């Protein structure tokens, strides 16, 4: 049973990190002369969780 | 005699001023498109800021 719970939580972590991978690599893809680039509302805002390093 | 001297000097001076003005106009136009480039850069910056939200 303990190993089962270990497995499920590690799977959750894996999905989290791969989502982060995709988001960051799309950010890298974005470059000049883009269709969806625009002025954003309070881009200076701070997130509501703000986890540290 | 002194009439003619005055006249020639003034003509040369106005020629000089003409060329200076033309150069100034070109320069101002250039700075204007430079400004447009800065606004496009700001668009890029805000979009990159937004992208980290998700």
């Amino acid at each position: 049973c303990l190993l089962q719970e270990i497995r499920q939580q590690l799977n959750s972590d894996h999905r989290d990190k791969m989502e982060t991978l995709e988001i960051d690599r799309g950010c890298l893809s974005l470059n000049l002369t883009s269709p969806n680039i625009s002025l954003k509302v309070n881009p200076t805002r701070i997130p509501k969780d703000s986890t540290t390093l | 005699r002194e009439m003619e001297s005055f006249y020639s000097e003034l003509k040369w001076q106005e020629k000089n001023t003409l060329e200076e003005i033309a150069e100034l106009q070109g320069d101002i136009r250039r700075l204007e498109e430079d400004l447009r480039r800065k606004m496009m850069n700001l668009k890029l910056a805000h979009t990159r800021l937004e992208s980290r939200t998700y």
